[PDB]
């Protein structure tokens, strides 16, 4: 039985005192037996970081000769004492370490260090203070890591090291000086919590190129202030000032650019005394507005909120007038871009239950009607504040997205917000009810739109926090449209920058695992655990919704237990997604990458052979090859020796010893033909057509035996090694496969080069698979209807080249190594293709429309692209 | 200009040096006097060949000495990693085969799918 013993105090108190028991820099830790005490600094350079090596299971000793923010007081509250046996009788795997003291090790994603544990945390209390007009850069300190620098508010990277800094204020002479040209917000606290002035000062150079807009200010720091600059009318100069009390005083230009200033600045240290001081927000802060009604005498101040009570009623202040816009220009949303702003005379609606389209957990969303068109109203609940509203209009307002729902208009007397109105619902609908309209392509824009909307609120320091298929709101079900998925309710949205986030929010079922624990600093990777959730809902449909135990990840298979169609690349997504550590899920941006490619949305199947299995031929339940018979059920594997096999044709068979057998050197049969090494053509024996090895036979009859192409009885016998004068002699000199539309593509062994012939007896062009291109040599060729010809590499490359122009569409990616046998199959029209791994064998079934869902998916990206461009 | 390609055959878009079309082509003479004129015998192309991996493509030979005794690479890897040695026993070179192996031939080279020149003598005789 062990735990800690924290001695704190003033500098000089005497804490001399734990010496007798048995200026210090950092933390001194010791062991006295039993008990492993922590003698803390009271130098104010070191008050930053103290909070971080506090716990419960200590036994503070308060020595005197902001702290409490089993706690004993010794002179130099359980007890009071003043100068051992007190202390004794008043103190009657990896994470339980820690609280010991034995180890320090912090698993929070926020700081990026779950991998590390370090032994001896004395060691490090020391190394945070050995750094310290405070101001140095990095190959300063180098000579006397820097990841634990910033990650404690220690040394910003500008690196600024907020703590040592002047404590002497500068003489800041401020244009517009007189009462009426400057808006004056006061808070005043009994104390300021250790840390508080870094941590603003962390956030306020970190907003600052988007405060006013990115352009950047001038900046000043005394370290307990800043004065940002952008003008002599757009400044901000946030500071302390005294009159018993700590005041933190907010001074900005009485204007628009300043209204707007101020609007950022207390929506900012609001957020941040939420986030790490809720202590004062539990009131111990007070919260005044300075106002004059007159330029000639001191200023009057009155608390926000009975200026909020004011201006409930009426935007006027009387005793003599004031407009409340130019004393508190927040409370009625004076500083918000004022195109979204209230018209309620054009506003009509009635908040009935017949109109009620949600909820939000903070109010309910209604049909409504404003300025003449059906719009979505969210009225704010009775027991909420104007800190609610402000903090949703931070993401409805300054960010513009074609999946973030649009805002047009917000009021404060209602606290209105009035939104745009999706056409066909919510996605939770829509799977519950609507569960034939979901075709694939529809699930595939669903989920791409709502990755690009994660990507962007990412992209802007916000994070979401709560994804469910009822915040996702569809505009239309029509799969070829450039909006049909958007994202609403950020009543949880938060700041995130680069310090993390504390507070756990969001509904159980569809939050990742770290947010759940509550007791962690996570960021914005835990949106993506959301994501994979809500792909794996729309993979399913209705499945798991129609929970939170099970998630936190222990899910099924969606596919056997909700019996959905296969969805490669997408159940891929899902794993990769629903991960338990944040570092290895992908970010938002990555899964939109991942997303965004017709190879997802166009693989059907995905069947994986028995290893050491080798396939000659197929043909479609699908007929395999390899003496030895194979057959599929597209899953179903059933072998036995029968007779190797070069040729099916159903089912009629072909040995490599001129054996032909029907089942309940041949190298090529069609539908019957029979073509040997040797040359003959038989029919079936009607006759024999004999003309080296005959491989080739297709009909849109045509064939090559040998480097000839004949047709029938043999019609033209052309001959195609008269073509070395193009490309090698080596290429030119047997062919693989004949495909003929209106010409005649060849494809020969080895020969990277698909020749192609008229049907004049004459060479018309020359197709190179390494130009478009990893052995670009070709093994298969197939015909796509006046679409595309698909041509099948020695590596595991696919080209589709278009018939008309020969530009390329797509080479699709390494699924396997090696390109066997591809044909076109009726599973749905589909290509079945068949690869190796070398050896597993490979089979993967495509859908036809690959090269038009290519073409559809970059005009639909270039399409929500410039949309996205227009929207800011 | 570069007129002189055709006139092996009877650089490129591919980058075909006229050696190559020579060592193709089955032309003796042209490699010769390209040798004398001072070409380069270690030329790669867009499909990644050298003038020995079609001289040992198309089996002759005469040409593959010549080459041979201008200190040319002996394993060199095309963009499918092949070297002379399988195009060689693919085509049943049996004295190609022979005159490679004394020059210092690789005879367990793994091309990128992973099989060596004996295994392509006995997938094809
Ligand atoms: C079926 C019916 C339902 N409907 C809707 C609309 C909406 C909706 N629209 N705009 C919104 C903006 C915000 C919003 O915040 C949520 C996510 C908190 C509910 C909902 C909507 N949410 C459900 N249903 C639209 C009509 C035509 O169709
Ligand atoms: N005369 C006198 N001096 C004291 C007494 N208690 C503490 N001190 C002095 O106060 C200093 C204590 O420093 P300390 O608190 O350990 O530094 P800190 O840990 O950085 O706050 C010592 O140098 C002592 O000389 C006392 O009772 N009488």
């Amino acid at each position: 039985n062990r735990m800690k013993l924290m001695i704190v105090g003033n500098t000089g108190s005497g804490k001399t005192l734990l010496q007798q028991l048995m200026a210090t820099v950092g933390i001194d830790v010791k062991d006295w037996p039993v008990l492993n005490v922590w003698d803390f600094a009271g130098r104010e350079e070191f008050y930053s970081t103290h909070p971080h090596f506090m716990t419960q299971r200590a036994l503070y000793l308060a020595v005197y000769d902001p702290w409490l923010f089993p706690v004993i007081l010794v002179g130099t509250i359980r007890d009071y004492h003043f100068v051992r046996k007190t202390i004794i009788n008043e103190s009657l795997a990896v994470h339980f370490l820690n609280e010991s003291g034995v180890l320090l090790h912090f698993q929070d994603p926020a700081l990026q260090l779950s991998d590390l544990y370090f032994v001896e945390p004395k060691w490090l209390c020391k190394i945070m203070a050995q750094i310290l007009k405070g101001i140095i850069s990095r190959r300063d300190v180098e000579k006397f890591y820097f990841k634990l620098l910033e990650k404690f508010q220690i040394a910003l990277p500008i690196l600024l090291v907020p703590s040592s800094l002047s404590d002497h204020r500068p003489v800041i002479e401020l244009p517009h000086c007189e009462n009426s040209e400057i808006i004056i917000r006061l808070y005043e606290m009994p104390y300021f919590p250790m840390g508080f002035w870094s941590r603003l000062i962390n956030r306020l150079l970190e907003i600052s190129p988007y405060m006013l807009s990115a352009l950047r200010p001038n900046r000043m720091y005394w370290r307990q202030g800043i004065y940002l600059n952008w003008s002599p009318e757009a400044y901000c100069l946030v500071g302390s000032e005294v009159l018993p009390e700590s005041f933190l005083k907010i001074t900005v230009p009485s204007c628009r650019k300043g209204c707007i200033l101020l609007g950022q600045v207390v929506d900012h240290i609001d957020s941040l005394m939420e986030e790490w001081f809720p202590g004062l927000l539990e009131t111990l802060l007070k919260k005044w507005a300075l106002y004059s009604f007159n330029d000639g005498e001191e200023h009057q101040k009155i608390l926000l909120d009975d200026l909020m009570k004011k201006a409930e009623e009426g935007d006027l202040l009387v005793n003599l007038t004031i407009p409340i816009s130019q004393i508190a220009p927040d409370l009625i949303l004076a500083d918000l871009p004022r195109n979204i702003m209230l018209n309620n005379d054009e506003l009509e609606f009635e908040q009935a239950p017949e109109f009620l389209l949600g909820d939000g957990s903070f109010g309910s969303v209604y049909r409504a009607a404003y300025e003449g068109e059906e719009v979505a109203v969210k009225i704010f609940n009775k027991h909420t504040s104007l800190r609610l509203l402000r903090q949703e209009l931070v993401v409805l307002c300054h960010l513009h997205h074609p999946s973030l729902i649009s805002l047009l208009a917000a009021g404060i007397r209602p606290r209105m917000l009035v939104m745009e109105l999706a056409s066909k619902g919510s996605l939770d609908r829509l799977l519950q009810q609507d569960k034939a309209s979901l075709t694939r392509t529809l699930q595939h824009r669903i989920a791409l739109h709502v990755a690009d909307g994660l990507r962007y609120l990412h992209s802007a320091m916000i994070i979401y926090r709560d994804l469910k298929p009822h915040n996702v709101l569809l505009f239309t079900l029509y799969p070829n449209a450039a909006i049909i998925a958007k994202i609403a309710d950020y009543s949880i949205a938060q700041y995130c920058c680069r310090m993390g986030i504390k507070t756990s929010e969001g509904t159980p079922g569809f939050r990742a695992p770290e947010v759940a624990r509550g007791n962690v600093i996570y960021n914005q990777q835990a949106d993506v655990y959301s994501f994979g959730l809500l792909l794996y809902d729309i993979l399913t449909t209705g499945g798991r919704i129609v929970f939170d135990e099970l998630e936190i990840g222990k899910l099924p298979d969606p596919v056997k237990e909700y019996g959905c169609a296969p969805w490669p690349m997408v159940e891929k997504l899902i794993k990769q997604c629903l991960k338990e550590n944040p570092q290895e899920r992908p970010t938002s941006a990555q899964v939109f990458d991942i997303l965004n490619s017709a190879e997802l949305v166009c693989l059907t199947r995905r069947i994986l052979l028995p290893k050491n299995v080798i396939v000659e031929c197929m043909v479609a339940s699908i007929w395999l090859g390899c003496g030895q018979l194979s057959f599929l059920d597209l899953e179903g594997y059933t072998s036995e020796e029968v007779a190797r096999i070069l040729c099916l044709a159903l089912i009629v068979s072909g040995t490599q010893s001129g054996t032909l057998l029907v089942i309940n050197s041949v190298t090529c049969l069609y539908c019957l033909l029979v073509g040997t090494a040797d040359g003959k053509l038989a029919i079936f024996p009607l006759k024999i057509l004999n003309i080296t090895p005959l491989m080739c036979l297709s009909e849109s009859m045509w064939g090559g035996c040998g480097t000839k192409i004949f047709s029938f009885t043999i019609q033209k016998l052309i001959e195609t090694r008269t073509s070395q004068l193009f490309s090698y002699a080596a290429f030119s000199d047997n062919i693989i496969t004949v495909v003929v539309d209106t010409a005649l593509y060849i494809a020969k062994q080895n020969s990277p080069v698909v020749e192609v012939w008229d049907k004049t007896e004459k060479l018309c062009g020359l197709i190179d698979c390494v130009h478009f291109l990893y052995s670009g040599r070709v093994k298969t060729l197939c015909l796509q209807k006046n679409t595309a010809l698909w041509i099948g590499t020695g590596g595991g490359h696919i080209l589709l080249l278009d018939l008309s122009t020969r530009r390329l569409i797509r080479v699709i990616y390494n699924f396997c190594n090696s390109v066997r046998v591809m044909m076109t199959a009726q599973l749905k029209n589909v290509m079945l293709v068949l690869g190796y791994n070398r050896i597993q064998s490979c089979l993967t079934v495509w859908d036809i429309n690959l090269p038009h869902e290519v073409q559809n998916l970059e005009k639909h990206i270039e399409v929500r692209k410039e949309l996205a461009e227009k929207m800011r | 200009g570069k007129k002189l390609l055709e006139a092996a055959r009877a650089t490129d878009e591919a980058g075909v040096t006229p050696l190559h079309l020579a060592a193709d082509s089955g032309h003796l003479e042209i490699v010769e006097v390209l040798l004398k004129t001072g070409a380069d015998v270690n030329a790669w192309d867009h499909y990644g060949f050298t003038p020995l991996h079609l001289a040992a493509h198309v089996g002759h030979l005469e040409i593959v000495e010549v080459l041979l005794k201008a200190g040319a690479d002996v394993n060199a890897q095309d963009h499918a990693g092949w070297t002379p040695l399988h195009l060689a026993a693919l085509y049943g070179h049996l004295e190609i085969v022979e005159v490679l192996l004394k020059h210092g031939a690789d005879v367990n080279a793994q091309d990128m799918w992973g099989e060596t020149p004996f295994d392509l003598a006995i997938d094809n005789g």
